[PDB]
């Protein structure tokens, strides 16, 4: 059911099995990179313990990372059964295309993982560099949904820890800052009532 | 403007369209503080690395990856077998080139094996303005960059170098990496492993198999850092 769907929830406690299988998984997780963050974070084991393996049989994983999440995210990415096969970097600019620890950071990283044998994808249509203007902080550019749609068009995609601006067609956004539940694929609406007769 | 869309349409990588106080003093301070350049031909596989002394403040590591020759290649197997920790100083740094393949993972294993924590991930992003190819089997996207990993052990610049892509079969890494290293002021014992004749540089020691001449002598090399020079950052006025 092509249009946007989403589920406000805690991603730690949500039975993801009801949701089926996806050609692409994307997550921009609120990593505990210390620094007493202004948002709620997941601890390393909570990230480790997420139920990613039940989401895909053959497809790609997209995982934003920063700071120590570069090594951790690689851990989670292998622990979940993926192989890091690419790594996109987003170069942050301003409205006139100039760039915004030890070095000042001009980019943010996004590990690309694969699982199983995926077939039908148009690998190699985009390159691994995104150049886009920073909107709000903590956000991530819209261009990645273009790259992902070209990669695997018309297929089911799931986002984890999505915020409301993340809701896109062909996609299902999960996250704790969303407006309730909005489900249109009947197979999902059925497995959801079966598992959650009275909401969660 | 969607520049990923543009690349899909026109062949121009999104990095093609990135546009572009005076810290010139801390440049003449490096230039005066630099030791005379020192170099040494060596087959680093066959070569006992401990014979390189004293312990280095900075190690720059540029091993020849198979992927550099799309058109001897060290595997990450060979690289990880290197005994880096034996010549690195208690407090020291490392800059490791990792390409864009398995090296982005395997090189982090190296970093931890030699006892460093990654603090900085430096990206050489290659513009193709002069010519709008092959993909790795497992590659999802066109690879248009290389990564240089930064590691520390013990207790001004940006993390991006943008240059045009080098001609096929040219393998130099941009000299901007040296500027970024030197502006950190990390010490004066600087080792460039797998450098070439063209990478020799004042302030550095270059060890590599393709070097055509040598002038290394551990005693002479140590004489540049005996007191009262043992601790200089590389960014200070010389002592008389
Ligand atoms: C880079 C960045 C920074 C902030 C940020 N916030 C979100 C949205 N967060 C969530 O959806 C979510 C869902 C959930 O179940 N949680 C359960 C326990 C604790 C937190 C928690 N957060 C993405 N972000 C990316």
């Amino acid at each position: 059911l092509f249009p946007p769907q989403w589920i406000c929830c805690d991603i730690r406690y949500l039975d993801v099995s009801i949701l089926g299988k996806f050609a692409v998984v994307m997550a921009d997780p609120p990593w505990d990179i210390h620094m007493e963050l202004p948002y709620g974070t997941l601890t390393d084991d909570e990230m480790r313990r997420l139920n990613i393996p039940v989401l895909q049989d053959d497809g790609f994983l997209f995982l934003w990372v920063t700071g120590r999440a570069m090594e951790l995210g690689r851990e989670c990415l292998n622990l979940w059964g993926y192989e890091r096969v690419d790594e996109i970097i987003w170069v942050k600019t301003n409205q006139l295309q100039r760039i915004i620890h030890w070095l000042n950071h001009g980019k943010e990283h996004c590990l690309v993982g694969v699982k199983g044998n995926p077939q039908g994808f148009n690998q190699g249509l985009d390159c691994d560099v995104i150049v886009a203007e920073v909107r709000s902080t903590s956000h991530k550019p819209d261009e990645i949904y273009g790259m992902i749609e070209r990669l695997s068009p018309g297929t089911r995609k799931i986002e984890l820890f999505g915020r409301p601006h993340n809701v896109q067609p062909n996609w299902i956004t999960l996250g704790n800052q969303l407006d309730g539940i909005h489900l249109l694929d009947p197979d999902v609406v059925a497995r959801f009532k079966q598992r959650y007769p009275d909401g969660i | 403007n969607d520049y990923c869309q543009h690349f899909v349409d026109t062949g121009h990588r999104p990095q093609n369209f990135i546009r572009d106080e005076l810290i010139r003093l801390k440049d003449e301070l490096i230039a005066k503080s630099n030791t005379p350049p020192m170099y040494l031909q060596a087959d680093i596989e066959a070569f006992d690395i401990r014979e390189l002394t004293p312990k280095f403040d900075v190690i720059l590591l540029e091993p020849p990856l198979e992927e550099y020759y799309r058109e001897k290649c060290w595997t990450w197997d060979d690289i990880m077998k290197l005994e880096i920790d034996e010549i690195a100083a208690p407090r020291s740094f490392i800059f490791l080139w990792c390409g864009s393949g398995e090296g982005l993972d395997l090189g982090r294993v190296c970093l931890r094996k030699w006892g460093y924590r990654r603090c900085e991930d430096i990206c050489w992003i290659k513009t193709n303005k002069n010519n709008p190819k092959t993909l790795d089997p497992k590659a999802v996207f066109q690879r248009t960059k290389e990564h240089c990993l930064m590691g520390i052990k013990g207790t001004v610049d940006i993390d991006l170098i943008i240059t045009e892509e080098p001609e096929i079969g040219n393998i130099e890494k941009p000299v901007e990496i040296f500027h970024i290293i030197e502006h950190f002021c990390l010490g004066r014992r600087r080792l460039h492993l797998f450098g070439r004749d063209s990478t020799i540089r004042p302030g550095w020691l270059t060890v590599g198999p393709t070097l055509t001449n040598s002038n290394y002598n551990a005693e002479t090399y140590a004489s540049y850092f005996s007191a009262p020079n043992s601790y200089l950052t590389g960014c200070t006025e010389e002592i008389e």
